[PDB]
RNA sequence: CUGUCCCAACGUUGGGCCCGGUGAACUGUACAUUCCAGUGCGGAGUCUGGAGACACCCAGGGGGAAGCGAAGACCCUAUGGA
RNA sequence: UAGGGAAACGUGAUUCAACCUGGGGCCCAUGAAAAGACGAGCAUGAUGUCCGUACCGAGAACCGACACAGGUGUCCAUGGCGGCGAAAGCCAAGGCCUGUCGGGAGCAACCAACGUUAGGGAAUUCGGCAAGUUAGUCCCGUACCUUCGGAAGAAGGGAUGCC
RNA sequence: GUCGGGUGAGAACCCCGACGGCCUAAUGGAUAAGGGUUCCUCAGCACUGCUGAUCAGCUGAGGGUUAGCCGGUCCUAAGUC
RNA sequence: CGUGGAAGUCUGUUAGAGUUGGUGUCCUACAAUACCCUCUCGUGAUCUAUGUGUAGGGGUGAAAGGCCCAUCGAGUCCGGCA
RNA sequence: UAUGCCAGCUGGUGGAUUGCUCGGCUCAGGCGCUGAUGAAGGACGUGCCAAGCUGCGAUAAGCUGUGGGGAGC
């Protein structure tokens, strides 16, 4: 059975949205949809997800921008990781 | 020094074309460090990076000349291009003459000059074209 | 031109048959990249 | 208008795509049916005696 | 230092629509004839290029007044108009 | 009406000529500085006899190589094709 | 007491694309369909997944083996003067100096485009081939013939700027 | 195009300014088809560029395409399976 | 006299379509059909984009034996085949 | 003696020749069916860095068990 997430993406554009936006941005996989990037994101970070939008990139793979609610802080959660 | 990728975001970030901005000679190599769209608005407020005036097609000959026409002169037979129907049109000058002169048969009526017999006479006339202008159509209404 | 989901997951492939040989199998070898395309002389598929 | 190079501008049309059964750029995306292994024509594969010499 | 007058009636020889290249060729080559040193040696300021380039490129004046110097030790002129 | 002609002239621009850089191809049996005659399968730079002829290079306009280009479409033939 | 603007942060007008709505005429041509919407309200809350989204769009991103003078659809048809004009010519906004090798010789002959040629004026040539002449607008005027529609802008003559 | 000037081992053609021009249904703007990463940045010049190149649609490695309300998706057309 | 605004009507390098002459340029081309000037049509039997249908002794053809992907008095490929 | 001709010399250019063989060609013996329990083929994936190939399949150059094997990988 097939994962998520696969990994996270971390680019410059990638704290751009992370710093100002309080975004986190994965790559995940295509089968995926934005309510099961949603849900997926919760249950593996013990976060609150308000909005996901997904694009499929040139490699193939889907990128997700994940924006986070106030209680929680973006920055905060790729320390640990 | 290649300041042509800050050249492409001075137009954008000034909104305006790319042959219009200027860059200050004696500072390309503050220019050269410009790398962000901020590093851009800043070195603008520095006076380093402005943007040359648009051009206007200077109308100050052409005004002079819509004087004298509409006084009627250099509308010689010299300077006519287009036929006389192209210099204005037959049907619309129709149209003008016409309701020129049913808007003042209609002002007659509802005065008393005339009356609902002596109306229809003229307005059939003026449907007819007997009357050049509202000149003629007075020249007939006094006998 | 439109592409689809398919279409844009093989046009990314080919894409990424475009990069060289790595540096090290030069090295394990002891000394060619043979579907090296150009997007002007070359022409793909569809 | 001459046949050659000048008429070679019409040409932005897509007719043979990517197969989905085999994978030659033969699926005629207009036709629906394969040049080479005759998909959306035939439930078999478009084989064929002459594709090799006689004795071969 | 001293004041020349360029003539420019050789750039009537190069192509109409091209006289104002040549103008500005004629006018260090002039100058390095003069001031004896070498036609890179000799540096022509912005001004001579204006006052050559005034009447389009093919409308170039016949003479110009110049205002040249001589200096460095390679040995370099400086030259601007009047 | 006019440079079509009588009848050719001057001018204009891009070439053309010299310098940097770039840098192909057609063609090549061999030899080959030719010319006037002759001879030969009757249309020879190459045979015979004479004449002429110091070598190399630049530009040229193309007389010659029955110049280069194309296993003549004409014509006949084939127990040929359509 | 959104936004944007360094600032002022207008008011009226004519001609009016788009857009709206009518009247008219033509046909031995009569000018799609279906899904959906309307018919048939409101509050709060929730849900709205999936696929495309970069750039070119051409005298270098396409097709023509080429960074090919060829070919290839659409919208901007209202930028200024001009003038009948979406015409010419000139100029903005905008784009460009990449229809991407240069240097030198009053720069020859010769060739490509091309200008002006006294007198004659088609003698040139198969043939006025080539080039040329006329030229817009207004007024006067207009023959034979004619299927009465036309011929006809016949022809011919005069006029034409500026203040 | 020209004179200055910038970077550079190296500059006619890479970049700044000035002066000088070219394009006006296009040589501007937005796009369809088709192309397929050619977009952006950095590092480069053995290759490609009608000369040169420090530039590049070249070479190498990163980055880039975010939609309930723009398309698709739905409908039916000639017609097709 | 006017109003009206008809047309396989008219002039037109409007967009667009076509291609008469130069037998010009080119003719190892910019180009395996191009360049330029001229010339024609331009409200209609008009021009055009995309979608779709007709297939090889068969289509299509305002008929030229025209066109059916640089291939047509019978397309192309592979086989028969040496 | 310049342009140049013939032969050689050193050095190129070129890749013939000789030597070699991971491939071929042919013969002979053995063997011989697969698939809806989704084959054959294909596509896309799969590696620390992985472009091609081989393998493999989201458990992705590999996981389990028995035997062989053995200090290497
Ligand atoms: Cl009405
Ligand atoms: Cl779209
Ligand atoms: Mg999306
Ligand atoms: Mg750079
Ligand atoms: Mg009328
Ligand atoms: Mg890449
Ligand atoms: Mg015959
Ligand atoms: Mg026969
Ligand atoms: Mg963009
Ligand atoms: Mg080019
Ligand atoms: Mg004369
Ligand atoms: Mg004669
Ligand atoms: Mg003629
Ligand atoms: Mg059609
Ligand atoms: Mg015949
Ligand atoms: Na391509
Ligand atoms: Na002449
Ligand atoms: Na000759
Ligand atoms: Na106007
Ligand atoms: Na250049
Ligand atoms: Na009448
Ligand atoms: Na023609
Ligand atoms: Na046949
Ligand atoms: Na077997
Ligand atoms: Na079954
Ligand atoms: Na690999
Ligand atoms: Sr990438
Ligand atoms: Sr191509
Ligand atoms: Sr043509
Ligand atoms: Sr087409
Ligand atoms: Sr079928
Ligand atoms: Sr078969
Ligand atoms: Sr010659
Ligand atoms: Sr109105
Ligand atoms: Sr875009
Ligand atoms: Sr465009
Ligand atoms: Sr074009
Ligand atoms: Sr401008
Ligand atoms: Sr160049
Ligand atoms: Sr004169
Ligand atoms: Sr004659
Ligand atoms: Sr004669
Ligand atoms: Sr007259
Ligand atoms: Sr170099
Ligand atoms: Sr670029
Ligand atoms: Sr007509
Ligand atoms: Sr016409
Ligand atoms: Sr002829
Ligand atoms: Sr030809
Ligand atoms: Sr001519
Ligand atoms: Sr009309
Ligand atoms: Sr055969």
């Amino acid at each position: 059975s097939w994962d998520v997430i696969k990994h996270p993406h971390v680019t410059e554009k990638a704290m751009n949205d992370m710093d100002f936006q309080n975004k986190l941005q994965f790559a995940v996989d295509d089968r995926a949809s934005k309510g099961e990037v949603a849900d997926a994101v919760e249950e593996q970070y013990d976060v609150t997800v308000e909005q996901v939008n997904t694009q499929n990139t040139m490699d193939g793979e889907k990128k997700a921008v994940v924006r986070l609610s106030e209680d929680d802080d973006a920055q905060e959660v790729a320390s640990r990781i | 020094t290649d300041l042509s990728a800050q050249k492409r975001l001075a137009a954008d970030v000034l909104d305006v074309g790319k042959n219009r901005v200027w860059f200050n000679p004696e500072r390309q190599g503050d220019i050269a460090d410009a790398i962000t769209r901020e590093d851009v608005r800043e070195l603008v407020d520095e006076g380093a990076i402005q943007a040359k005036d648009k051009k206007g097609n200077s109308r100050g000959r052409a005004r002079e000349r819509q004087k004298k026409r509409a006084y009627g002169h250099q509308k010689g037979a010299g300077s006519r291009k287009g036929k006389a129907g192209a210099r204005q049109n037959s049907k619309e000058d129709w149209e003008s003459r016409i309701r020129a002169q049913r808007t003042k048969l209609r002002e007659l009526r509802d005065e008393g000059t005339l009356s609902s017999s002596q109306y229809r006479d003229l307005y059939d006339k003026a449907g007819g074209g007997e009357f050049d202008s509202v000149a003629d159509l007075e020249r007939y209404i006094d006998a | 031109g439109k592409k689809s989901k398919a279409t844009k997951k093989r046009l990314a492939k080919l894409d990424n048959q475009n990069s060289r040989v790595p540096a090290w199998v030069m090295l394990k070898t002891d000394r060619r990249n043979h579907k090296r395309r150009h997007w002007r002389r070359n022409d793909t598929d569809e | 208008t001459g046949a050659g190079t000048p008429s070679q501008g019409k040409k932005n049309t897509t007719t043979h795509t990517k197969c989905r059964r085999c994978g030659e750029k033969s699926y005629h995306t207009k036709k629906k049916v394969c040049s080479s292994c005759g998909f959306g024509k035939s439930a078999k594969r478009r084989d064929y005696e002459w594709q090799s010499k006689a004795g071969e | 230092e001293r004041v020349v007058t360029i003539p420019l009636r050789d750039a009537r020889a190069e192509p109409n629509h091209k006289r104002a290249d040549k103008a500005m060729i004629l006018i260090r080559e002039h100058l390095a004839k003069h001031f004896s040193v070498d036609e890179d040696a000799v540096r022509l300021d912005p001004s001579i290029n204006e006052a050559a380039w005034a009447r389009g490129r093919a409308n170039t004046p016949s003479k110009i007044r110049v205002r040249a110097a001589r200096f460095e030790e390679e040995g370099e002129a400086i030259v601007e108009a009047e």
